[PDB]
């Protein structure tokens, strides 16, 4: 019961610096491609004093 | 010395416990003592009050304090486990605490301890068969200039000798409450060999007040 | 002035320190308390802070911050939130019991200091955090506060001023780390006594989120005498930037351990030989002196002879003044055992929030136990020093520095004794 496979391209992972060269390489070899945009996290607003508020719900219960 | 509770027959959440109405009035005064919206600040004193109703804290005063103050019970657990004042095990009627920090260890608190084991026959953290005394070892209690010193319940006994603390033990065994003060020739904190200062009379009001006050 | 010490009895602020007079209102007012306090409340917070700044009074908690700047940090308009003044009376530091005598014998001076400090920064009310084990002192303070409330001194229209004031007492639960101002603020709010990070400073965000100023007992009780006697009178004592009078607790292997008021720049040897009776076995029987309790490193006899007990000279002597608690060890003391007991006290009293103290204090306890048993190598010792350098300066609060300092002082001043002990153990047992 080893993992017997038939796909020769099952372990092909390529690394590109940005999106445009990856798209150019995908269309250069005729491979139909699906492209997903990168998801940059939103820069949060972290405040240490918010745990010690006076009239807000952000008062922590334990520390 | 454990920080996890196991469901014992003596100490269970189903153990009957309730505040007395005078304790409820004191609890309401403590609640009114604090600003509105911050009743959790009354977690520390009110739970202390519960100890003064029992002498030890089972896990029913924790849930009760959570119930009146509308706080989660785990905050009450954190408060009762972080501090060493709360007796989470059933201690005796008299709670002897001997200080053994460096200003007290320098003035031979070990003789006082060895007197306690040689008189009562229990180890540190061990209880008497009649559950009258419990001996534990504590840190500094702020009586360093009166070293050596012990405390019992809320009373301080300072400048003690092994014979003196043995006599204190016999007087407690008779039921009488001793005098919570230093037992040497000094009264509170003055030098034993006379007064170094403060022998002149106080000068009263208006001594050298600045002009234009 | 050149030679200091020998404070006059009429210039001692804390009269009835030994409990030789009445501690109630009648005994308090017959010694000079509560005199012209209405004029103090009327003259303005700016005038009160100017009189504090002229006195040169520094923080008596143990850090020596200037009290004028810290009290002037609150001179800002209100932002819809109240302001609070909290008086620290935890007294968990070994060697120091001066504030216990202040509370037990002169509570009305503390109450007047609370009122003057609360008016000085526009504080709505005052809280006093007392130790849980100080039940009788707390009861005496409650009696004094009740007698002040009943006489119209504080409460609605406090002292006939129109500025109301409330004084509260909150009892602790037996923790040394609760003496730190941010851990004290957290412990008032019902949370565990774990310190916060600065910023936000307590002057901006403190207890209940309101602006909060935390001050020591004696630096509060001195303030009415500062405001009545004058700035120049309080600034005359001691050297420059070290002005005032201090309560010194002398204890250890001394004939008469005591608490005595003195001028700031008194020499250590003169203070011991005058107000305490000297070290047992003579002055040459002295081995080591801890100048201000557990938060400062010890000093040997070669430097203790000509040292001055203020902030700057003791800082120059690679130690700290701290709480002004002179612990004395003579030549018949295993000082390795004393430092081991001190480190074990720090191990039993540590809040455990931030990891360098939480791990390194127990590491130091194990190393000190091995040193006491002598089961150690010389090359370990310098490593221990490096461990201290990984605690000092990487902690949330200053308990880590107060744990690293006595071990550093012990190593620096008594390394040959440690090497002799480990060499003797290696020679004997192997
Ligand atoms: N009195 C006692 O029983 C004990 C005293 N200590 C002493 O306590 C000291 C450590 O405590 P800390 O007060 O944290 O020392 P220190 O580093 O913080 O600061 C002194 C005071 O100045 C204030 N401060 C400084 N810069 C400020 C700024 N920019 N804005 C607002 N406030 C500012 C702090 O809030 C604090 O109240 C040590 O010197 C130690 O020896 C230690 C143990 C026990
Ligand atoms: C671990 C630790 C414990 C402290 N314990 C006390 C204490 O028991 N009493 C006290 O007045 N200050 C204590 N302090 C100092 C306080 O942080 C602060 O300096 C004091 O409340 C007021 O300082 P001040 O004299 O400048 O007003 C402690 C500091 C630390 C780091
Ligand atoms: S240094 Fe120790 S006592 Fe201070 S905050 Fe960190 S863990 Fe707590
Ligand atoms: S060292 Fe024992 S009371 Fe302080």
């Amino acid at each position: 019961g080893w993992a017997s496979t038939a796909d020769p391209l099952s372990n092909l992972v390529l690394t590109f610096s940005t999106k445009e060269d990856a798209i150019a390489f995908a269309e250069k070899n005729g491979w139909s491609y699906d492209v997903e945009e990168r998801k940059v996290p939103k820069p949060k607003s972290k405040s240490y004093g918010a745990n010690f508020s006076w009239n807000k719900r952000t008062r922590v219960s334990t520390k | 010395a454990l920080f996890v509770h196991r469901d014992t027959p003596k100490n269970n959440p189903e153990t009957p416990f309730d505040f007395t109405p005078e304790n409820y009035k004191r609890i309401e005064a403590i609640v009114k003592n604090y600003p509105e919206g911050h009743k959790a600040a009354a977690v520390l004193p009110v739970l202390d009050l519960a100890q003064r109703q029992n002498g030890w804290l089972p896990i029913s005063a924790m849930n009760k304090v959570a119930e009146i103050l509308q706080v989660p019970p785990m905050r009450v657990y954190e408060v009762a486990t972080f501090y060493t004042m709360y007796n989470r095990k059933p201690v005796g009627k008299y709670h002897i605490q001997v200080c053994t920090t460096t200003p007290c260890m320098l003035r031979n608190s070990d003789s006082i301890l060895e007197a306690i084991q040689k008189k009562l026959g229990i180890k540190v953290g061990e209880t008497t068969p009649d559950k009258l005394f419990t001996l534990i070892e504590v840190e500094c209690l702020g009586a360093c200039v009166n070293a050596p010193m012990v405390q019992i319940n809320d009373n301080y006994y300072e400048d003690l000798t092994p014979k003196d603390i043995e006599e204190i033990i016999d007087e407690l065994k008779a039921g009488k409450i001793p005098k919570p003060g230093p037992r040497s020739g000094r009264f509170s904190c003055e030098p034993a060999g006379g007064l170094t200062s403060l022998t002149e009379p106080p000068k009263g009001p208006g001594f050298g007040v600045q002009a234009g006050l | 002035k050149t030679s200091f010490g020998s404070l006059k009895d009429e210039d001692r602020i804390f009269t009835n320190l030994y409990g030789r007079h009445d501690w109630r209102l009648k005994g308090a007012q017959s010694r000079g308390d509560w005199y012209k306090t209405k004029e103090i409340l009327l003259k303005g917070p700016d005038w009160i802070l100017g009189e504090v700044k002229t006195s040169g009074l520094r923080g008596r908690g143990g850090a020596g911050f200037p009290t004028g700047l810290k009290w002037s940090f609150m001179n800002k308009p209100s932002d819809g939130r109240p302001k609070y003044l909290v008086v620290n009376a935890d007294e968990g530091e070994p060697g120091t019991c001066k504030d216990r005598e202040i509370i037990r014998h002169d509570p009305h001076k503390l109450v007047e200091g609370c009122l003057v400090g609360g008016r000085a920064m526009g504080a709505r009310a005052a809280y006093i955090y007392i130790r849980g084990e100080f039940y009788n002192e707390a009861s005496n303070l409650q009696v004094a506060i009740r007698e002040a409330y009943e006489a119209g001194l504080i409460g609605k229209n406090a002292c006939g001023s129109g500025y109301d004031f409330d004084v509260f007492v909150v009892r602790g639960a037996g923790a040394y780390i609760c003496g730190e101002e941010t851990a004290l603020i957290e412990s008032i709010e019902g949370k565990q006594g774990k310190p916060r990070l600065k910023p936000p400073f307590p002057a901006d965000v403190g207890v209940f989120g309101c602006p909060t100023t935390v001050a020591n007992v004696e630096t509060v009780a001195v303030s009415p005498t500062i405001c009545r006697r004058g700035g120049a009178w309080f600034a005359s004592f001691g050297r420059e930037r070290n002005s005032g009078t201090k309560l010194f607790n002398i204890s250890g292997h001394v004939n008469n351990p005591c608490t005595v008021e003195e001028e700031m720049s008194v020499p250590l040897k003169e203070l011991i030989e005058k107000h305490a009776g000297g070290v047992t076995g003579g002055w040459d029987n002295l081995l080591a002196v801890i100048p201000g309790g557990s938060s400062t490193p010890l000093i040997p006899k070669s430097v203790c002879e000509t040292v001055l007990m203020d902030f700057d000279a003791l800082i120059q002597a690679q130690t700290g003044l701290g709480t002004a608690a002179v612990i004395v060890m003579d030549r018949s003391t295993d000082i390795v055992k004393a430092i081991a007991r001190l480190i074990e006290f720090y191990k039993h009293e540590s809040c455990g929030q931030c990891t360098p103290c939480r791990e390194g204090v127990d590491w130091m306890n194990k190393v000190m136990a091995r040193f006491v048993r002598g089961d150690a190598r010389p090359a370990e010792i310098d490593s221990l020093w490096e461990i201290s350098k990984q605690i000092e300066g990487h902690t949330i609060c200053a308990l880590g520095d107060g744990a690293a300092w006595p071990v550093q002082g012990l190593i620096r001043h008594f390394r040959p004794e440690l090497e002799e002990r480990m060499q003797r153990f290696a020679q004997q047992h192997q």
